[PDB]
RNA sequence: UAGGUAGUCAAGGUGCCAAGAAAUAGCUUCUAAGGUUAGGCUAUAAGGGACCGUACCGCAAACCGACACAGGUAGGUGGGA
RNA sequence: UUUGAUGGAGGUAUCAGAAGUGAGAAUGCAGGUAUGAGUAACGAAAAAAUGGGUGAGAUUCCCAUUCGCCGAAAACCUAAGGUUUCCUGGGUAAAGGUCGUCUUCCCAGGGUUAGUCGGCCCCUAAGGCAAAGCUGAAAAGUGUAGUCGAUGGGAAACGGGUU
RNA sequence: CUCUAGUCUGUUUAAAAAGGCAGGGAUGAGCUGUGAAUAGGAGUGAAAGGCUAAACAAACUCGGAGAUAGCUGGUUCUCCC
RNA sequence: GGAGAAGCAAACAUUUAUUGAUCCCAAGAUUACCGAAUGGAGUAAUCCAGCUAGCAAGAUGCUAGCUAUCUAUUAUUUAAAUAAUAGAGGCGAUACCAGGGGAAGUGAACCAUCUAAGUACCCUGAGGAAAAGAAAUCAAAGAGAUUCCCUUAGUAGUGGCGAGCGAAAAGGGAGUAGCCCAAACUUUAAAUGUGUCAAGCUGCAGAGCGUUGCAUUUAUGGGGUUGUAGGACGUUUAGGCUUAGUCUGUAAUAAGCAAAAAAGUUACAAAAUAUUUAUAUAGAAGAAUAAUCUGGAAAGUUUAACCAAAGAAGGUGAUAGUCCUGUAAUUUAAAUGUAAAUAUCUUUUUAAAAUGUUCCUGAGUAGGACGAGGCACGAGAAACCUUGUUUGAAGCUGGGGAGACCACUCUCCAAGGCUAAAUACUAGAAAGCUACCGAUAGAGAAGAGUACCGUGAGGGAAAGGUGAAAAGAACCCCGGGAGGGGAG
C-alpha cells in the first residue's frame, strides 16, 4: 500500500541475512508490500524457461525483501522519513536531521 | 448495427481452406444478432462485392467441467456460443484480405 | 361482495354458541356453554331499482334494508352525498 | 489513450470510421495468425469507446464546441 | 418376357347400426363503407426467401430404471428356402 | 513433577471469579480402520482360434484367414429423450467388475450450411386464460365477446456425387 | 401386440416384483402413441380398504414443533460419614 | 493521489503511464434481452405486429419513437367513447405496525366448557416508524391528550369457582404541542326546482316592482370551533379613506389600501438562494533506538536512552510505544445527499372587551329488543365499548358517564377530520466492544445453497495449515511412467 520510498533510492537493510548492506531499490511490489534491493537477498534459482529440450540452467537473482526491512540511507545517515510542504511541493526529509533528500 | 459489428473475423481451418480453394466459399464468424440480409450487405460494403447467397449456423456452447484447486468436479462451465456464416461469391469474385 | 354499495356494510363473522340449562333469572341453577362453532351473519342486500326523474330513468343498486330505510328517511341524493358517493358511479 | 481532446465533431466522425477499419483489419490479421501487438486490439477498442462518448456529448450538448 | 405380393386406385363398390371432428385457415365465390391503375387477371423477363432445429446415440455401455443393469422405448422398411 | 528423544512457538505459580468444566455403553452422531477374507461374486449355457503388426509391457488394441451368433434382428432409417458423448491427434491419476497401447474416460482442435425436411406462420379439437355481466371476509370463483392451445387440417424437389 | 393361471429358478437377486418353461384374450367391455381434465377428509374406483410419483383405513413438502409420553434407553472425576 | 497498472492470482508475452495512469469519491453517458413487463401473444431471456421517420424500401429486411390496466381530477349528456394530466402495479426486511380470517399437537393427569391463543399461518394495506391521540376521560382523587418503562400486583375480580386466567386508577419517570372543519349567518355564480306581487336593502325620503324572487345541490371568499361557546341583535368603538349597506346624495356598517406576526412536523402551499469550517459520501499531516550476545532470521537477552492528547490493534524471518501500516489530538469538498439558522418568499390579523333576545352546535345517530364479539370479568344482579337483524329520541328549559337499576348530587359535550417527540424493528452501511467460536467448533456455507437427491414444492453436504522467502529439486543414476537413490 501507501509508502514513502521511491524507486532508485539508496537504502540500508535493517534485518535479514544482509545486515547493513546498502543498495539501490530496483523494484517495488506493492501488492505484496515487498521491495527488491539490487545485489541483496541474493538467491540461486533454476530455470528451464520452456519445455523444449535445448538446456536449462542455474542463475542468480535477488528476492523481494519486505518493505519494513529497509530504511532510506543518504549521505552517511539512515533515518525515518517525514514530509513537508514548501514551494507547493510535497517534499521528503529525514526525521533525524531534516534535509532535502 | 453498422456493417462492422456484423462481421467479426474469418475462419482459417482445413475444411474452410479446401472449400475456398474448390468452390469459392468464404466462412466468417459473425455476430449472433445478424441475419442473412445484413450479412450480405456487410460483405458488400466491406469488400465491394455482392454475394450470391449466405448460409448461417448457430454453434452451441461447448461445456467443460470445472475442478477445484486440488482438482475434482465442482460444476459445469461453458464456452461462448457463436454464429458461423458461409458466403458464396460468383466464380470471378474474390476477397483479397485472406 | 355481500357489500352495501352505499354504506359499506359487509358480513360479520362470529360464533355459534349453544347453551344448556336454565338461567338464574328463571330459577335455574345456571347455564353452560357448549361447543362453539364458527358462523357468519349476512347483510340482506336488496337489488333495488330507484327511478330517478332527474334523468328520467331507473338505477339499480345493491343496498341493505338499513340503507333503504335511511334513504326513505333522508332522500337518495343527500344520503349518497353523506356517504360521499355519486349517482353516476352506478349505471 | 490517444489524444483527440481538441477535435471537432465531423473530424471525430472520420476518426471513428477509420479506426473501425483499423480494428476490423487487426482482427483479420490476428486470425490469419501472427500479430505482434495483440493488446493493440484493446487499445483500439478503448479509442472507439472514447469517440462514442465524445460524439454523444456533442449531441447532448454537455461538451460544447 | 411370364408370375406376383404391400402399397395404391380406395375418403371406391356393396352391406350394417353403434349413425361416425372443428376451422374465422386453405381453395372457390358474394358484396358494404369504399375504389375506377385504385386494382385484380393472364402471361413475360429481372431478384426476394423469413427466424429456429440440423453433429452423434436412438431395442441401447449415449433414453427411462441410483449402474457399462438378463427390464421398458412410438412409427416406416421386414431379402431367400 | 523430574530427566531423555520428538516438536519449532507460545505457556504457567498463588489468590479470587465464571462454566458449553471431566464419557465406556443412549440398536448415539461423525471420521478412520479391523473382522468375516484374499472368502462370495466379476451380471445371463451366441464361442472362439492362429499368424502378423504396434508397443517398456498383448488371452483383451489393429489387420488378415477360419469358426460361431442374430437375421419381423441382436440389421437399416426417422421420433420421444440425452447434449458433444460426433471426427482427427495425443494420454493412462482415476472411472471400465481382469488386462489395456483400447474405450461412450480425460485433454486440445475441428465438425451441424435449407424458399421445398421438421418448426415458426395461417387454422381450429380436448383444454387453459379471459374486458363485460354475476357471485364471494380477502386471496378469488363462475363466465360471453376475444386469444392461445397438435397428437389434426394448410403453397412448393428429386436423383447422384463429394468430406 | 397385450395381460399372468400352473410350475421352477431367483430370494445379502441380473431385476426395490423380473427370468425360463408355458398359459389367457387376440374385429373388440380390444391394445397403444401424443396432449388435456378431476387433489388429501378430497380425487378416482367393472369395487381389492385398490390406486393418486417404488410408502395410502386419509399422499408429499414446509411451518405450529424442541408436539405430547404414567413407557423404554442414556446421564461423564475422587474420597470421607 | 502520486507511480506503477492490465479484477478476484500468478504464470508468458505484448502494450499502456510523469502529456499524471491504475485506484478512490461525486455527477453524467452507454445501458443487449427477460422480468410488475404494460402493442398482441407466449414454452421468461422469443415470435407476431400496426402508425411515424431514416436506411437504394421491396418483396414476412434493419434501426429508432408511441399503442396495457386501475383510481382520482376535467373537455364533454363524469354513464358509452376517447382526450388531458396526476398517482398507483412489483420487490425488499424468513423484522417491526394496522385491519380481515383464524387453528391444532397440549394442559385440565379422560374430556366437551376452559386452556394453548388471538399464538402459528394466510390475506389486504401502509410507514420510517405504524397504530393511538387533545375527554360526551378517569375515578371518589382532584387531577387534565396519546404512547413507552417502574409500581400498584400476582392484588381486585374471574374460573366444569376445576386447571388456570388476571386488571386499571392512584403514585414515581422518559418525552412534551396542540389544532383544523361541518353548522349558525353571509359573499360570487352556475345548474336544477319554483314565482307574478311588495321579492329584495342599515334605518328618512325619490327611484323599486322581480338588484332571480326564494329555495336545493355544486363550486368559490369571509365568518367562526366550545365545562354553551359561537352568530344576528346593544353601544363605546369602529386607523383613515375609496367603493356600497337593491339606485343618487345625508346620520349608519361592510369589500379593498397603511400598521404586525406565524409558517412547510399538525396548525395553507410551492420553491429558490446565498449563507454554516455543520455533517455524510474520497483524502492530508501525524511524535520518538542504538549497541551487544545467542541464533537461519531479533522485535528477544544485556547495557543505556527517547516519544507519549499517540503503551488501541495488525504486519514485519522468534515476543516492537520509537521498522511499516496505523492509533491520540487535529483537519480536505469543486460535485452531490441531509440538516439547521438567516433573510427572499408565502399566508394571516387589517380590532378588542363589552347584555339579553330569536338561530345554530354533527340523526336512522344516542338509546331499546334479539343474536354474537372485545373488556382480566365464561350471563352472572352485568355496567362500558364495537356490531349483524330490527326499532327509534331529545335539540340546552338538552344530552353522556359515575360496573344492574332509580333519585339527588358531581363531572364531561358524542354521532367531523388532523398531529412531531418519548416507543417497536435492523435485512442491512460505517466505527467499535467481547471471562464469544478457532475448522466434528463458529452462519448451512473460511471454498456453498455449490456437489448430490426429488416430477415438483423442497431437502442439502464434505474438503483450512510447505517455508521467513519457491529459493518448486540444474544435473547424474534405476525405471515406460509413477516412485526412489545422489547432487543442489
Amino acid at each position: 500500500m501507501k509508502t514513502k520510498l521511491k524507486i532508485g533510492d539508496s537504502v540500508k537493510i535493517l534485518s535479514g541475512k544482509d545486515r547493513g548492506r546498502i543498495g539501490k531499490i530496483a523494484s517495488i511490489n506493492r501488492k505484496k508490500n515487498k521491495v527488491i534491493v539490487e545485489s541483496c537477498n541474493m538467491v540461486k534459482k533454476v530455470i528451464k524457461a520452456r519445455t523444449p529440450q535445448e538446456k536449462g540452467r542455474i542463475i542468480d537473482k535477488e528476492a523481494a525483501i519486505d518493505i519494513s526491512n529497509v530504511m532510506i540511507f543518504v549521505k552517511g545517515t539512515s533515518s525515518r522519513l517525514g514530509i513537508r510542504f514548501e514551494n507547493n511541493e510535497k517534499i521528503r526529509y529525514l526525521k533525524k536531521n531534516g534535509q532535502r533528500i | 448495427m453498422k456493417a462492422y459489428d456484423i462481421i467479426v473475423s474469418p475462419m482459417l481451418t482445413e475444411k474452410t481452406n479446401t472449400q475456398r480453394e474448390s468452390i469459392n466459399v468464404y466462412v466468417f464468424k459473425v455476430n449472433k444478432r445478424a441475419n442473412k440480409k445484413e450479412v450480405g450487405a456487410a460483405i458488400k460494403e466491406l469488400f465491394n462485392v455482392t454475394p450470391v447467397s449466405c448460409n448461417l449456423l448457430n454453434i452451441k456452447s461447448k461445456a467443460k467441467v470445472v475442478v477445484s484447486r486440488k482438482g475434482y468436479p465442482i460444476g459445469k462451465g461453458k464456452t461462448s456460443s457463436w454464429k458461423k456464416a458461409y458466403v458464396y461469391l460468383k466464380k470471378e469474385d474474390k476477397i483479397d484480405i485472406f | 361482495a355481500r357489500k352495501c354499495e352505499i354504506t359499506g356494510k359487509k358480513t360479520m363473522f362470529g360464533n355459534n354458541v349453544p347453551r344448556k340449562g336454565l338461567a338464574k333469572k328463571k330459577g335455574g341453577a345456571g347455564q353452560h356453554i357448549g361447543v362453539k362453532t364458527k358462523r357468519t351473519f349476512k347483510v340482506n342486500l336488496i337489488n333495488k331499482k330507484f327511478f330517478i326523474p332527474n334523468l328520467g330513468r331507473s338505477v339499480s343498486i345493491k343496498v341493505s334494508a338499513n340503507a333503504l330505510r335511511s334513504i326513505s328517511k333522508i332522500g337518495l341524493d343527500a344520503f349518497l352525498k353523506k356517504n360521499c358517493k355519486k349517482i353516476e358511479n352506478f349505471l | 489513450m490517444k489524444n483527440f481532446k481538441n477535435f471537432t465533431l465531423e473530424d471525430m466522425k472520420a476518426k471513428r470510421l477509420e479506426l473501425k477499419k483499423e480494428y476490423l483489419d487487426l482482427r483479420f490479421k490476428s486470425v490469419v495468425g501472427h500479430v505482434e501487438n495483440p493488446l493493440k486490439k484493446r487499445e483500439i477498442r478503448r479509442d472507439i469507446a472514447r469517440l462514442n462518448t465524445m460524439i454523444c456529448e456533442y449531441e447532448l450538448g454537455i461538451r460544447k464546441v
